[PDB]
């Protein structure tokens, strides 16, 4: 009777891994100790500090 | 009769009438005249011998003043309400979508008693809602009816109960007031009293007793005859009276301990204060006839008093006792027993004056509110009573009554029937009564007394049985609001014309005899015994000496509808209750035509349905055309009266009026003339009379199946108009307005060919499913189109349009004529909703006609789905050549009890074909009780049987067989009513006679057009991915529980694993799926149900671990 | 909740029916020699989903911009002929 | 009636700490989702509350 | 066997309806097959049969 949406769209398209984004991977350690990864693109900059899960 | 227009319907009546008929519609008009207080009911007031008659408005209005501030510097008091001429006509109101209502006035005084000055003048209170002439209002274009509420009345309710714990008969008592809270006692198995106020826990009944002062010696002197009191006494640990205050106080303030004066206080302000508890003139009315007091005077007072408390108390021990007769000091001697809380001597109904009444009350004590707390800050001496009195709350709460409240229903305008069978329609449920899910069985079986009151055949089949009911022919609403009925008084074996209403706890002091018991010519009984109701709702033979009442007439216990179906006798109940509610969703056909048997009602229930046109003054007619009707007044006025034409009705009937009169015809006062949808000639015409055959035939009859003739397809004799609205309105977003507009993007140039200049479809145009009927777009913003479609733009080089289309399309499953356009328009300064700029409705309407699994019924509820229709040579023919209209198979007919419709075959081949009785030496013995005027008729003559005194058995033999030659000089029919059909396929004559005679038949408005629905695909539910259905297009079907159950119970499993997976829930596969299908390749497997994975995530949500392993 | 209708919801007749038109498409493009294709395919980035301005064809092709502006427009033209329009006209709705 | 509890603690080896909560989990939005209807009135669940 | 209404048959069985009216060369793409099954051409019930 009444309609809506999300807050965003969809898109259609398929393609798959045979394109990729060349990315590397950064490594930050917290306070207490834990340690966690972040992949960024080779575009890099990567920032000095991360707020980690 | 009085009615001047009456078509000649003969009548098999054999009882004079001493009664007329009232007026259908009175429950409603009285009601609200009552409220208004209209100079008509003020004046009958005075005739009924009453003294300064109060309106219902200024009861409250007097209720409300005094507005007196504390320490009483101040007052203020409305008073003499006041209405002007309504704003506008009905007809307009209902064109442009207002409310018909009127402007109220009262006067305001304001008196200042610290200095002495008195101020008033006018204040507007709002616009108010008005009952229009026939008894709906109209409430924002559309229609409503408030129906009347059955409510159990206020008051004392004795009861008592055998427990089989010691097999003692424990006794309780409640009494329940109209406002403010509860109180009631029991008595325990300990042989104990104890007190109950506002449902809080059991205390003794002492405790209340010296609460209000009472003291050792007073009870053992009133009460001492009972031990039960005695040894509650004992055993109450109570001494004097402000002890009982100290154990009450505490109770509802645990933290706070009590004080003197407000804890004795606490008791005259919680009941015996008219602030805060109030019988409304009902209860008080109740409580004296019952317990006797204050009997012979109109008490003002509305609280509870210390008397009568304790003469309740009293009346609950002498009833443990075992008293059976009881007398109270200053007061009358009443008997002593339990009381039935479902007899309509103790249930009331809420008519629509009260229930408007209540909401106007509550309105008022939130204004009063809000005055009371302002006047104290704003300067005295200066105020004026127009600068402080807020009509805000009183004005939302009568828009919230008639928007919100359950019984402002819509009208049900499916035929004149159903909407005159609704406005007296009672109802037990909605607020202040009962629920559809409770109440069990008790509250809606029969019950002896509402005999003449409510209708025990009518009422809904579904959940809501006995729940909701129809006001008798011949009831009336009492002022206190219960229900009267009329009988005729009898003295000493000799009847008298002196008819008296009586309420239903009267009738049980009196025995009441049948209407058709037999009289002399002088009105004395000529039987030594006569059947009577006695005072405990049985039936029993009496000496005609011992009689007091008669019943008016034998259509005294059945409703408005019930009165239509003839031969009621015939019909179980069961199956008259499916009939009586069969008439009220036929639909209007083309060309209505009157029964031609049926019953004396079929008259009177058209014209008091309000919806055929009646002459106001007597004269003659001036000009006539369709449109309208001018009448010259014998006094020289001139009135027009203007027939509403094609006018779209609440659920898609039309509703077409036509004139019945021509140019220099002299019409009565009350004359019909003009029909309205479903009457002919001033007669209601529900259905149509054709010639029915009683035979099975090649089976497709079988299991309650109809055959129909293609006659009735030829000739639109069962055809119908149907009239649809669609909506569409152009708002405002963040992206700019979005405009109607003709051309809109990518559409073929052939589909706006029939498009206005203004973007509306074209008056008078053929629509059908899909085609556009109002051009809409809408601004779209950002694109950032894919890198295909970026090609294909490039490859035609179409513009990217700046707006999306959100035209309206015609539904799926629809087509007709255009027949009208309503355009609302911002910039014409209309009361559009807010943010709302353009609304547009287009009426489409379509000529329906019978055809295959349309329903049809007749009066004696029998009724199926047309299984075929076959051409007019391959019906059964009479041996004149005249087919049959219509065949209905025999196994239905014995089985279900509803015989009445052969009674009804045989009678209607008797009115068709006229009859002359051969009086040649006398009259047959069978016909020496038949009235003079049904000796003879000629062809085409209706005839009336009504419903407890319609033609008999022996009768209907003597017509038969005296029926007339046909139009060649040789009868169709033989005496037993069977005729020698010819079989239309093979052309040999049926081996056997056939019964054939002519029934009235009704097509019903179940068309199963919204009950048709196919979904391949269509929309999804934003919540839970399944599909949507029962309430927009492509709904999907619901796979309940049995049918998992069948489903593995056959075994099957992929079938049961596509139908819960694939087809419903499984997002990511329903697209694989559907292009598994378009490309012609297997399905793939199901994927995990999204029901699964959420329930995983709300385990996980909750703190609990859950997770899947092998 | 139960019976708000999602407006962007997963069409499922449009969800394959593009994939189509990305095949039919590219049956049409692959109609043409690997030389008109490959200009069309940088062009709009259907290759990687980039478009790719006139001069970064070039990187590729070696060709100057406006070469690869007119071999652009003979391609354009080659395509919308009938000859191939008809094969998927109908798909712009 | 103390040692069903006791000795159901006492077996699977997981400690009885989990009944005190030093964090708690989000349900994911979309299972508590804010819409906004036609003519942008917005309609919420009560969790997101 | 079972009688099917023509109109609730050609709804229900739509996609299947499109895959033939396709692949007979009456409807150039699925999407054409698709406006020409929702107008109800004559040629669908040739189809649906």
């Amino acid at each position: 009777v009444l309609r809506g949406s999300r807050l965003g769209a969809v898109s259609y398209e398929t393609d798959r891994n045979h394109d990729l984004a060349p990315r590397q991977v950064a490594r930050y350690r917290t306070d207490n100790g834990e340690e966690f990864d972040v992949p960024f693109a080779d575009d890099a900059e990567i920032p000095g500090t991360w707020l980690c899960r | 009769n009085s009615v001047p227009g009456a078509p000649n319907r003969v009548s098999f009546a054999k009882l004079r009438e001493p009664l007329e008929v009232p007026g259908l519609l009175d429950v409603q008009t009285d009601s609200f005249e009552w409220l208004v207080g209209s100079d008509r009911w003020r004046q009958a007031a005075i005739d009924r011998g009453e003294e300064n008659p109060v309106g219902g408005l200024e009861e409250v209005l007097a209720e409300l003043s005094p507005i007196e501030d504390f320490s009483g510097s101040m007052s203020l008091s409305f008073s003499d309400p006041r209405f002007d001429e309504v704003k506008a006509s009905v007809d307009e109101c209902k064109d442009k979508d207002m409310t018909y209502a009127a402007p109220l006035f009262v006067t305001a005084e304001f008196i200042n008693n610290n200095t002495g000055e008195i101020k008033s003048q006018t204040v507007f209170m709002g616009d108010f809602p008005m009952m229009t002439e026939k008894g709906t209002f109209i409430i924002n274009g559309t229609e409503r009816v408030v129906v009347s509420q059955l409510v159990r009345s206020p008051g004392v309710y004795f009861d008592e109960t055998i427990d089989k714990s010691t097999e003692k008969t424990l006794h309780s008592v409640k009494v329940i007031p109209g406002r403010g809270a509860w109180l009631e006692f029991d008595v325990d198995k300990r042989d104990t009293v104890g007190v109950r106020i506002d449902r809080k826990r059991r205390q003794p009944v002492t405790v209340l007793l010296k609460a209000l002062g009472w003291t050792n010696e007073q009870i053992v002197e009133r009460f001492g005859f009972s031990e039960i009191m005695m040894g509650t006494l004992e055993k109450d640990t109570t001494s004097g009276t402000d002890e009982a205050l100290l154990d009450i106080y505490r109770k509802l303030r645990p933290g706070e301990p009590p004080t003197k004066e407000s804890a004795q206080t606490l008791l005259e302000n919680l009941f015996f204060k008219e602030k805060r508890y109030d019988l409304a003139r009902v209860g008080r009315y109740k409580v004296n006839k019952k317990l006797g007091l204050n009997a012979g005077k109109p008490i003002t007072s509305s609280t509870l008093t210390e008397e009568d408390v304790v003469a309740t108390i009293e009346y609950l021990v002498r009833l443990h006792e075992g008293q059976t007769s009881m007398t109270v000091p200053g007061g009358v001697e009443v008997p002593v027993e339990v009381d039935d809380i479902d007899h309509f001597g103790n249930r009331r109904l809420r008519t629509v004056g009260e229930l408007i009444q209540n909401q106007i009350r509550v309105g008022l004590s939130r204004m009063e509110r809000v005055v009371r707390e302002r006047m104290t800050t704003q300067d005295v001496e200066a105020i004026t009573p127009q600068t402080l009195i807020n009509i805000r709350p009183v004005v939302a709460a009568i828009k919230e009554f008639f928007g919100t409240s359950q019984l402002s229903q819509f009208m049900d305008q499916n035929n004149p029937l159903s909407g005159l069978t609704h406005k007296r329609r009672l109802s037990a449920l909605g607020p202040g009564g009962l629920s559809r899910e409770r109440a069990g069985l008790e509250v809606r079986d029969v019950h002896p007394s509402h005999y003449g009151r409510m209708c025990p055949i009518e009422t809904p089949e579904g959940p809501n049985i006995g729940l909701i009911g129809s006001l008798s022919v011949y009831a009336r609403v009492n002022p206190f609001g219960f229900i009267e009925t009329p009988y005729r008084k009898v003295e000493n074996g000799v009847v008298t014309d002196q008819i008296d209403y009586l309420t239903a706890d009267e009738e049980d002091r009196h025995v009441v005899a049948q209407a058709n018991s037999p009289t002399d010519e002088n009105g004395r009984f000529t039987e030594d015994r006569v059947m009577v109701r006695k005072k405990g709702g049985e039936v029993e033979f009496v000496s005609a000496d011992q009689v007091d009442y008669m019943d008016v007439s034998p259509r005294q216990m059945v409703s408005v509808a019930t009165a239509m179906i003839p031969f009621l006798e015939h019909d179980d109940a069961n199956r008259a209750l499916m009939g009586a509610n069969m008439q009220r969703q036929a639909v209007p056909l083309v060309r209505s035509e009157a029964p031609l048997v049926g019953t004396g009602m079929e008259l009177r229930a058209a014209i008091d349905a309000g919806d055929v046109v009646v002459a106001d003054k007597t004269g003659v007619i001036e000009e006539v055309s369709a449109d309208y009707i001018t009448v010259m007044a014998d006094d020289g006025t001139r009135q027009s009266y203007r027939l509403r034409k094609f006018a779209r009705s609440n659920h898609g009937t039309c509703a077409n009026q036509r004139p019945i009169v021509d140019a220099g015809q002299r019409v009565e006062a009350g004359q019909v003339i003009a029909d309205g949808p479903c009457t002919q000639n001033g007669e209601m015409a529900l259905g149509k009379n054709l010639l029915v055959a009683i035979m099975p035939w090649e089976g497709h009859n079988y299991e309650d199946a109809i055959i129909l003739s293609n006659r009735l397809v030829e000739e639109d004799v069962l055809t119908s108009i149907h009239i649809e609205e669609h909506e569409i309105d152009a708002r405002d977003t963040k992206l700019g307005a979005e405009e109607i507009t003709r051309d809109i993007p990518n559409v073929s140039d052939e589909v706006l060919a029939d498009l206005d200049e203004r973007g509306i479809v074209r008056i008078g145009a053929e629509v059908r499913d899909g085609d556009i009927l109002v051009g809409k777009v809408t601004p779209k913003g950002e694109t950032e189109l894919t890198p295909e479609e970026r090609l294909l733009r490039a490859i035609f080089g179409e513009k990217a349009r700046e707006v999306r289309d959100t035209s309206l399309k015609v539904p799926h499953g629809e087509s007709g004529k255009v027949i009208g356009i309503r355009v609302f328009s911002r910039e014409d300064d209309d009361e559009l909703p807010a943010g709302v700029n353009e609304l547009v409705r287009v009426y489409v309407a379509q000529k329906r006609k019978i055809s295959d699994g349309d329903k049809l019924a007749g009066r004696h509820g029998n009724k199926g789905v047309i299984g075929k229709i076959l051409p007019v040579e391959d019906m059964p023919f009479l041996p004149d050549g005249t087919p049959v209209d219509i065949i209905l198979n025999t196994h239905g007919v014995p089985r279900r009890m509803n015989i009445g419709q052969i009674l009804e075959t045989h009678l209607g081949w008797v009115a068709k074909a006229g009859w002359n009785i051969d009086v040649a030496a006398g009259v047959p013995d069978w016909a020496s009780k038949l009235p003079e005027e049904l000796y003879s008729a000629p062809a085409d003559s209706t005839v009336a049987t009504p419903v407890f005194d319609g033609a008999q058995e022996g009768e209907l033999a003597g017509l038969l067989g005296s029926t007339l030659p046909n139009r060649d000089g040789e009868v169709m029919v033989d005496a037993d009513g069977k005729s020698t059909l010819f079989d239309g396929r093979s052309g040999e004559p049926f081996p056997y006679p056939v019964t054939v005679g002519y029934m009235y038949i009704l097509k019903l408005h179940h068309l199963v057009d919204d009950k048709i629905h196919a979904r391949s695909t269509g929309p999804y539910s934003m919540i839970t991915q399944q599909p949507l259905g029962g309430k927009a297009q492509f709904g999907g079907q619901r796979f309940g529980e049995m049918e998992c159950w069948a489903m593995q119970a056959y075994g099957a499993a992929y079938t049961l694993q596509e139908l819960l997976t694939i087809k419903s829930d499984d997002t990511v596969g329903r697209v694989k799926v559907y292009e598994a299908i378009v490309k012609g390749e297997n399905i793939p497997e199901p994927g995990i149900p999204e029901s699964f994975k959420v329930l995983l995530k709300e385990l996980q949500s909750l703190c609990l671990n859950v997770e899947v392993l092998s | 909740g139960d019976f708000i209708e999602d407006s962007e919801a997963v069409v499922a007749v449009d969800a394959v029916s593009f994939t189509l038109l990305q095949d039919q498409l590219q049956s049409v493009l692959e109609t043409l020699s690997e030389r008109e294709a490959g200009v069309v395919r940088l062009r709009f980035g259907l290759t990687d989903g980039q478009p790719r301005t006139l001069d970064e064809i070039g990187q590729v092709y070696g060709v100057t911009r406006e070469r690869i502006r007119q071999i652009e427009s003979k391609t354009m033209s080659k395509l919308r002929h009938p000859s191939r329009s008809q094969v998927l006209r109908d798909y712009l709705d | 009636k103390r040692l069903k509890v006791v000795a159901a603690f006492q077996q699977s080896g997981n400690s009885p700490m989990g009944m005190v909560l030093d964090a708690v989990p989000v349900i994911p939005p979309e299972l508590r989702p804010m819409v906004q209807l036609d003519g942008g009135r917005f309609a919420t669940s009560d969790l997101n509350d | 066997q079972c009688g099917l209404p023509k109109l609730m048959a050609l709804e229900l069985f739509k996609p299947f309806v499109m895959k033939r009216l396709v692949d007979l060369n009456h409807a150039q793409n699925i999407k054409s097959a698709k406006r020409m099954v929702e107008r109800q051409r004559p040629q669908v019930w040739d189809v649906l049969e």
